This record gives structure tokens, sequence and C-alpha cells, in this order.
């Protein structure tokens, strides 16, 4: 098959900055190539084709170029509904896409305020146990959280969810779930999610001790 | 103007068979090959089917190859999308999208697009969500645990207090169960005197739960 | 005002041949010789001009029409040709005033795993008459059993795919073509070479 490896995988800039993506094709695809723009939750639109190509309607902005392997879509002075994934596409043989580069809002650097929330007494009931660690309205996106039951690993336990990009800061909040049986709760008494990001010197941990 | 109006989908037994739908208006339907691709939860984009303007040439995606079946009606100007076997892997938005100029016979590029359809594949029942409290400038929410299927709609007293919330992308989890969580992080001081109330509704079961979170 | 020929020879598509496209170039100063040494042509085939003698006229009109065939079919792009593209795709007249102009464009029109998109119509109930075209994608019926639009037995898609792929031999490589034809009417444009 031909693969389409798009790079970068995210970036970041301003209205007005001019972007620059690109996008690699495993084996030269010649001018066998679009760009596509996707909103979250809505259809992609396409934007260039064959390589060059500015599909009808599309702001003059945006154009394309490369021939072979290496493709290049670029962005004259970026405009706010500009803020979408961008994708790449070959048709030279069958149809594939590239994994998509996201195009994001750059604001400050901001850290999240970190909180821990205990599972309740109702749901203890219930048999199980969800400690939520929340980080919230942090800018970049990238943050790492890990959890220590007791100062140990957690492993398979947790799971992460990210708003997208607010209107209003620009930021980003994230959740991390560990859901562990009541038996394995009852049976340590310290909690703790551990964060590091950008906007931290040093990683906040929150943490709390059961009962 | 070019139109490609989708019909059919839904919710759909592992192994079951789903037949979706595009009606196409505003343009010579056999002057232009038809598509599918297909977008699944928090993924990029697959090229599943093609078939030609004159229905004589389909191309299939092997990851579907010998399960879905492309189709054409020129009467009706309707591609259809007959999937069988279904899969979890299949779960999607679908999209029919139709091709450009001068590519009668294959889908180059995808120059218009259907508004798509959500298939959903599994074998979970209808479920009404489990609302716990996240107790606390200070934090607090409402987990949303346990519901099948999306969407859950949350807002906090009654869609009054919209400052300050973020309510996450659902996760399903391995039981083929739903799982959010609402947070308010709202100036403390009130902690002691504001009354919070998380509202949550989930239609396709008819569960409406109101929880109060307090210190 | 210069001619815009590289509109025209360096299209990033061009048409099927069934589809020849027709371009209209009018109030502009072009030069032949140029023209031919502009790129690598392998063909470039005037008939009652030539390039370095249409640097010397005016024209009314020059119609530039262009399209992909494959390489051994250059040749019916000729006066009195006949075969399946002079016959049912692309007919010049046997007084043709112009030039036929065509290049290999196996790396701009092929694909690994076959380009379907270009076609030529395989028959026709006659031949096309000089510069006529016939765009139809009509299902041709050849019995009873009613086609809707679909191809089966009995029901023959009158275009047929070239498929081209980098592997084939030059022969059935796709070529771009173009066609340059002079026109002198009483009317008011001009087209003229550099020294007209
Ligand atoms: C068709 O294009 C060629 C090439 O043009 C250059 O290469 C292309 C890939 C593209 O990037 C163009 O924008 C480039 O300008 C033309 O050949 C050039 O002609 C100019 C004079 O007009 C000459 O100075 C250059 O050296 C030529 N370069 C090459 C590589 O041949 C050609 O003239 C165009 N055809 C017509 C009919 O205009």
């Amino acid at each position: 098959d031909i693969q389409m490896t798009q790079s970068p995988s995210t970036l970041s800039a301003s209205v007005g900055d001019r972007v620059t993506i690109t996008c690699r094709a495993s084996q030269s695809i010649g001018r066998w190539l679009a760009w596509y723009q996707q909103k979250p939750g809505k259809a992609p639109k396409l934007l260039i084709y064959d390589a060059s190509s500015l599909e009808s309607g599309v702001p003059s902005r945006f154009s394309g170029s490369g021939f072979g392997t290496e493709f290049t879509l670029t962005i004259s002075s970026l405009q706010p509904d500009d803020f979408a994934t961008y994708y790449c596409q070959q048709c030279d043989s069958l149809l594939t896409f590239g994994g998509g580069t996201k195009l994001e809002i750059k604001r400050t650097v901001a850290a999240p305020s970190v909180f821990i929330f205990p599972p309740s007494d109702e749901q203890l009931k219930s048999g199980t146990a969800s400690v939520v660690c929340l980080l919230n309205n942090f800018y970049p996106r990238e943050a790492k959280v890990q959890w220590k039951v007791d100062n140990a690993l957690q492993s398979g336990n947790s799971q992460e969810s990210v708003t997208e990009q607010d209107s209003k800061d620009s930021t980003y909040s994230l959740s991390s779930t560990l859901t562990l049986s009541k038996a394995d709760y009852e049976k340590h008494k310290v909690y703790a999610c551990e964060v590091t990001h950008q906007g931290l010197s040093s990683p906040v941990t929150k943490s709390f001790n059961r009962g | 103007e070019v139109q490609l109006v989708q019909s059919g989908g839904g919710l759909v037994q592992p192994g079951g068979s789903l037949r979706l739908s595009c009606a196409a208006s505003g343009f010579t339907f056999s002057s232009y090959a038809m598509s599918w691709v297909r977008q699944a939860p928090g993924k990029g984009l697959e090229w599943v089917l093609s078939i030609s303007g004159s229905g004589g040439s389909t191309y299939y995606a092997d990851s579907v190859k010998g399960r879905f079946t492309i189709s054409i009606d020129n009467s009706k100007k309707t591609v259809y999308l007959q999937m069988n076997s279904l899969r979890a892997e299949d779960t999607a938005v679908y999209y029919c999208a139709k091709s450009g100029e001068q590519q009668l016979v294959q889908a180059e590029y995808f120059h218009h697009w259907g508004q798509g359809t959500l298939v959903t594949v599994s074998s979970a029942s209808t479920k009404g969500p489990s609302v716990f409290p996240l107790a606390p400038t200070a934090a607090l929410g409402c987990l949303v645990k346990d519901y099948f299927p999306e969407p859950v709609t949350v807002s906090w007293n009654s869609g009054a207090l919209t400052s300050g919330v973020h309510t996450f992308p659902a996760v399903l989890q391995s039981s083929g169960l739903y799982s959010l969580s609402s947070v308010v992080t709202v100036p403390s001081s009130s902690l002691g005197t504001q009354t919070y109330i998380c509202n949550v509704n989930h239609k396709p079961s008819n569960t409406k739960v109101d929880k109060k979170v307090e210190p | 005002n210069l001619c815009p020929f590289g509109e025209v020879f360096n299209a990033t598509r061009f048409a099927s041949v069934y589809a020849w496209n027709r371009k209209r170039i009018s109030n502009c100063v072009a030069d032949y010789s140029v023209l031919y040494n502009s790129a690598s042509f392998s063909t470039f085939k005037c008939y009652g001009v030539s390039p370095t003698k249409l640097n010397d006229l005016c024209f009314t009109n020059v119609y530039a029409d262009s399209f992909v065939i494959r390489g051994d079919e250059v040749r019916q792009i000729a006066p009195g040709q006949t075969g399946k593209i002079a016959d049912y795709n692309y007919k010049l007249p046997d007084d043709f005033t112009g030039c036929v102009i065509a290049w290999n464009s196996n790396n701009l029109d092929s694909k690994v795993g076959g380009n379907y998109n270009y076609l030529y119509r395989l028959f026709r109930k006659s031949n096309l008459k000089p510069f006529e075209r016939d765009i139809s994608t009509e299902i041709y019926q050849a019995g009873s059993t009613p086609c809707n639009g679909v191809e089966g037995f009995n029901c023959y898609f009158p275009l047929q795919s070239y498929g081209f792929q980098p592997t084939n031999g030059v022969g059935y490589q796709p070529y771009r073509v173009v066609v340059l034809s002079f026109e002198l009417l009483h009317a008011p444009a001009t087209v003229c070479g550099p020294k007209g």
C-alpha cells in the first residue's frame, strides 16, 4: 500500500501567521494528492487537489505544492475559521489518508489547577470506586498524569478525557478517572495523582487518604 | 446546489446487517463516481467503498471486502451501502461523498460530502446513567457513569450556571457503557452559601436525574 | 498581451478525448518558435502552416483543443485518418490548418494501479463530423432488458477506460495532445505572431 505520513501532528499559531504543514508519501504519487479540512463532528471539506489545484470557493490564502513524495499546504495569513484538523489524501493506489495535523490556537502558557475527588459513599455501595483527578484550564495541551495508590504505579486502570480548546480563554481541561474495586480501594489508603506540565516548575501531585 | 442527504444508520447488534442511503440532487447522477468514507470515534478518515457513474465498477477496501456492498438506483439518484457481518470496529460516522469532474469511473477526490450517519455496533442495551457527586476557588462536579447509548446532556442549576463549566468527552468503558464527568470550578465562600445542582438527561432511556453536590 | 498557451499546455488536468476541451485564444501575441522549443514534444506536425511562418501572420482566432490519448493513437490526430479516436472521439477535417502537438504524460496521467478516468468512445451509430463532439455517457440498451443506467448483459457503456499504468509500453502510455487551429474571418479579434 501507499502510506501518507503528515507532519507535524499538531501546530500552534495565531491569527495572521503563515502556516506550513507537510505530507509525505511512502512512494511517489506524482500529482495524485488532495488536502481537506475538518472541524470536530462535521464533514471534511476539500481544499486542494492534484497537489496544487484550489477547489472552488476555497479562500486563496490556501495553496498547495509538491510532486512525487513531499507535499505542502500553506495558509498565507491565518484566520479564525482555519483552526481545524487537516488531512492529506492520495489516489495513486486506492485511496488512503494521512493521520492528520491539528491546527490549534496559540495562547500564553497557563498551568492547570489540579483537583482530586475521592469516590462517593453512594458509588462505594455500588461495589466500585471512581477517583477523579481534574486539571482545569491549562495550556499547552500536553500534560502527563499518573496515579499512585500507596505510592504504587497503577496501569490499565485509568482513562483520561480532554475538552477541546475553549473559545473564551483557549485553554484545555482534562479528567483522569481511576476505577478500582471497593476491595482494592479499601485495601490501601494513599491515593494521589501526579501532574507534570510546562506551566509547572515542579510536578504538582494532589492526594488524599481514604476515610 | 449539490446535495447529498443521508438516511439510515443507528444501533445494530454485532454480526448484524444495516443499509445506509445517500440521496443525491443538484447534479447529473451518472456523471460522477460515488464513495463512502468513515470516521471511527476519535480517529481520522477511512475510505471504504466506491462505485463508478455507470455502476459498472466497484472498489472496496480490504477491511470491508466481502462484508459491505455498494449499489446504485438511478431513478432515485441514490447510493446504497449494504453492511453485513458488522463488527464493533465498524462503529463510525459514515459519510457519503461525490467525486469531482473527470472522475467518472474512479473516485480520485471527495468534492462533496453527505452530513454523516452514526452506525453503532454493540451488544449493550439501553440504560439510564448513574450520577454520583464529585464533592468539593474550588471545584466540584457530577460523575455520569454507566449509560448507553450516547448522548447525555448535563447542565448546572437548570442551565443558569454556565460560567466555568467543563463537560468532558464521554469514554466508552470495557463494559460497553459510557461514562463522563461535568465539572464546575466556583469561587469558594459560596461553598457554604450557594447550592449546586447538576442536571443529567438521557433521552434514549427517558431518564432525568438531578443530583445535589454539597460539602 | 501575451497569448496564454501556458494555461493550455501546462494545465494540471487534461480532458478525456471523448470530451476533448477547446480554448479560444484571442487578442494577444504569441511566439510560435518559442512555443516549438518551449518543451520536448514527441510530435509537432503542422498542416498549411509552420511555427516560423506563424510568427509573421495574424489570425482572427486560434483554437487550442486538448485531451489525452495513448501513444499509438497520436497518428489518428491528422486529416483523413480512421480508427476509434478519429471515428468516434476527435475528428480533424481534410482541409485542416494548424498544428498537432503531443508529448508523453506517463508521469502525470498514469497511476500505480491504473487510471480509468481517461476514456474514449468505443462505438457510435455514425462517425463524428469534423470538430463534432459526443459527450453522452448513456448506456446503450442492446436487448429488451432495461438498463436503468447500469452496465451488464445487453447493456454496453459506450466509453472505454484506458487504464494507464506507468509500467505500460510506450505506445500505451498516455500522451497529452494540443491541436492548434487557425482561422481568418472578417472579425475584430486578432491573434498575431511577434512580427505580424
Ligand atoms: C510549461 O512549463 C514549462 C516549465 O515551467 C516551469 O516549470 C514548471 C514545473 C512550473 O513550476 C512553472 O511555474 C515553471 O516556470 C515552461 O518552460 C519554461 O519556460 C520559460 C520561459 O517561458 C523558461 O525560461 C524556462 O527555462 C522553462 N523551464 C523549463 C523547465 O522548461 C514552458 O514554457 C511552459 N509551456 C508553455 C507553452 O508556456
